[PDB]
DNA sequence: CGGATGTATATATCTGACACGTGCCTGGAGACTAGGGAGTAATCCCCTTGGCGGTTAAAACGCGGGGGACAGCGCGTACGTGCGTTTAAGCGGTGCTAGAGCTGTCTACGACCAATTGAGCGGCCTCGGCA
DNA sequence: TGCCGAGGCCGCTCAATTGGTCGTAGACAGCTCTAGCACCGCTTAAACGCACGTACGCGCTGTCCCCCGCGTTTTAACCGCCAAGGGGATTACTCCCTAGTCTCCAGGCACGTGTCAGATATATACATCCGA
């Protein structure tokens, strides 16, 4: 469905500015898109597995929190 | 039968000793739980909470504000070294980052 | 009926800063923090008891778990707080 | 007009002071559903679930960029590059 | 108020 | 008495490579590996049972914990092995 | 009593099912343990063990040896991609490393 | 016991670097390596001694060392 | 006869990436371990296998760190490793 | 001889 | 091309660790009963999805220019290679006792159950901290 | 200049507290014997110190091309409002699956033993490097 192109170049620039970066080469955007896709696939697979084990049709914030904690990425503020 | 006195006030704490005891008993940790374990655990939890809240309130006052927000929590945690070591792999939602620019990039 | 630590966190906040509020998002974050620390300490104590072939979790296991998990000066002041509460609770039976 | 670098420093200072999310919510949600399509069909999502995913992703990317900056400064450059990103990820272990 | 000896 | 997995590891080795032996250091390493994997899987299953307010650990939780722990192609074949063994066991009583 | 039949023989396995059942029951994991869980766990452990041993035997044969040693085990694990992912934070004693020289250091 | 960090000599550090795949080494590497090693060893030994003290023992054991290493995500195989 | 600089180094890399023995001397390492441990508790005894476990862990850790340091050095178009390479590698790893 | 179909 | 220098090859040989066989004892299998955990069945209402219109914040695009990345060159110093000399690691016996491991008794402590009731949660209402 | 969410006020149910009983986990004491510490003498292997030279960090210069800052036009994100139903969540009820006991009995563990895989040297054929 080609929805990765919705992560636009100015958004990546804003993230890099929050990261303290001052100058950005023109090939960084495609690399960033690939890295983000890998990370998102890794998290969503585990979230869906938890949802399926509960015999549910709806993914929940606690599913997402458990999946994140499983990878050593604990997150506060969503239950 | 006499007047019921809570174990929290008996130990001089604010955290719920009985609730801590029930969680320990029900959490599949060991076959049996001793009597002083909930008291010790509640004391430690209360101490850590007090430390974090004092630092966060200091940050809130430094921002000329009355209410504590996640930004103040994040600032306190990341500015305290031991707390930063303890909460090393934790993300605080709506927290932000510490202001920091490398010296080489400055004009 | 959902139970949380909100009232106890608020009591500690009133003790520390008498004139200062807290928003609901920050209270949720504090709830997450308390639950996380509880889980870490309880797991460490359970591992210790299993290692030493015991079937009980006592205050000695909690004290050793705190030393293993908290860094530097945080452990020293936490161990002193826990010891004081146990000896005060025992005196009044 | 300003010299190249002044506006960048001002933007760094501006974006290191706030806490709002920097990606657009609707495109991010579309991407999330597209990815979830491959693991199970006819899946529903909670708004808080999507929000948690977005917060985690943004924190991860910001951390990666701050590591890439160090890698770029090590090689006596100012511009970040795909080789810097690859080195940071290789050392991190991903 | 309640203070800390660590700080 | 010190129980170990040595005889079972040796049987599996005999049925994989008939004319091949193993030294005691390698056997110790294999014992460590078996214990480590058992602990990982059991811990994940215990967490899964707790998250859903269940009191028992069944083979449905073991299967889900295997899908969370093993990499892509390893998990697919491990699930096939576990399902086949339970079916054969069930049609034996 | 119509003679004792091993639970491992009923499932067609080599790993012990009764011992796995006892370990699950004594390990403080849950209140109750179902009947097919030990069978499933034993099957998974046996599958993984066979997977490692085949590669180790191949490495030993390539080394012109009869017996498997930790060096062979380490070579097998580090050369298999998925096993390397599974055991990526594990140190094997007396295992050594994989031979690898960067291309730019060569003459 | 004093000044035992100098027993980790320059040829030994060179052998470790050679196994690591390094071809050239500057002269300031050895002091840095000694400092890094001392920090790592102190971190492991503190936890091992805590495990030994909880059991009311006077002898540190291989199981204590293995538990201390596993507590930090450095699992070791081959010692029990 | 005299070899050119680098030939012996490559031969040494090839030799030491093939074997599995420990590369540090046992008695000095044991002295160092006891000296470090004397600061946490006095009159401590050690089992024989505990010291060996400590040595294996230390050597594996240092070899991996050197592997990362070499990549950091190569990233800057160099062949020699320097203290700043170790510092960058440890900072990225999170130590 | 037992062999793995994954390989 | 040619020589000195490490590489792998095939001889023998000997030793100590691996693989196998035995006696027994403790943990696993068989059979039975009892209770509650979980599996269906059914209903309520919360919240997720889908659509429409407007407004305006953000994205997309083109242009000009300067500053940063990259290649090339020269130089001096610091690291690698090799040799002679000094040190202390490794090995093999011997002695000694500190402490880890095991066994037996017997109390103090924790699980369990019944009866009360006050702590804590849900629902409302207001005003002042904050954008 | 507000407007909405933080804090404070009741009703009420349920989970924490008090009191008593029972059984076993663990604390203490005594005994055994293994292994961790300490020492001594001998070989020789490795650490150490020195000298020479070369190759590689490192600074300096020059060229160009590619990112940045800015003005303009197009796009769709966002926000408010509305409607419909899939499914999350709860309650009732029954049965079947797991825990707990008591007999039996054989699978696995400690122990002893006897050969063969694989470490050691020696002589040898052969790549390999470097300066001619």
């Amino acid at each position: 469905r080609d929805n990765i192109q919705g992560i636009t170049k100015p958004a990546i620039r804003r993230l890099a500015r929050r990261g303290g970066v001052k100058r950005i080469s023109g090939l960084i955007y495609e690399e960033t898109r690939g890295v983000l896709k890998v990370f998102l696939e890794n998290v969503i697979r585990d979230a869906v597995t938890y949802t399926e084990h509960a015999k549910r049709k709806t993914v929940t914030a606690m599913d997402v929190v458990y999946a994140l904690k499983r990878q050593g990425r604990t997150l506060y503020g969503f239950g | 039968r006499a007047k019921a006195k809570s174990r929290s006030s008996r130990a001089g704490l604010q955290f719920p000793v009985g609730r801590v005891h029930r969680l320990l008993r029900k959490g599949n940790y060991a076959e049996r739980v001793g009597a002083g374990a909930p008291v010790y655990m509640a004391a430690v939890l209360e101490y850590l909470t007090a430390e974090i809240l004092e630092l966060a309130g200091n940050a809130a006052r430094d921002n000329k504000k009355t209410r504590i927000i996640p930004r103040h929590l994040q600032l306190a945690i990341r500015n305290d070294e031991e707390l930063n070591k303890l909460l090393g792999k934790v993300t605080i939602a709506q927290g932000g980052v510490l202001p920091n620019i490398q010296a080489v990039l400055l004009p | 009926r959902k139970e949380s630590y909100s009232i106890y966190v608020y009591k500690v906040l009133k003790q520390v800063h008498p004139d200062t509020g807290i928003s609901s998002k920050a209270m949720g974050i504090m709830n997450s923090f308390v639950n996380d620390i509880f889980e870490r300490i309880a797991g460490e104590a359970s591992r210790l008891a299993h290692y030493n072939k015991r079937s009980t979790i006592t205050s000695r296991e909690i004290q050793t778990a705190v030393r293993l998990l908290l860094p530097g000066e945080l452990a020293k002041h936490a161990v002193s707080e826990g010891t004081k509460a146990v000896t005060k609770y025992t005196s009044s039976k | 007009r300003y010299r190249p670098g002044t506006v960048a420093l001002r933007e760094i200072r501006r974006y290191q002071k706030s806490t709002e999310l920097l990606i657009r919510k609707l495109p991010f949600q579309r991407l999330v559903r597209e990815i979830a399509q491959d693991f199970k069909t006819d899946l529903r999502f909670q708004s808080s679930a999507v929000m948690a995913l977005q917060e985690a992703c943004e924190a991860y990317l910001v951390g990666l960029f701050e590591d890439t900056n160090l890698c770029a400064i090590h090689a006596k450059r100012v511009t970040i590059m795909p080789k810097d990103i690859q080195l940071a990820r290789r050392i991190r272990g991903e | 108020p309640r203070r800390s000896s660590r700080l």
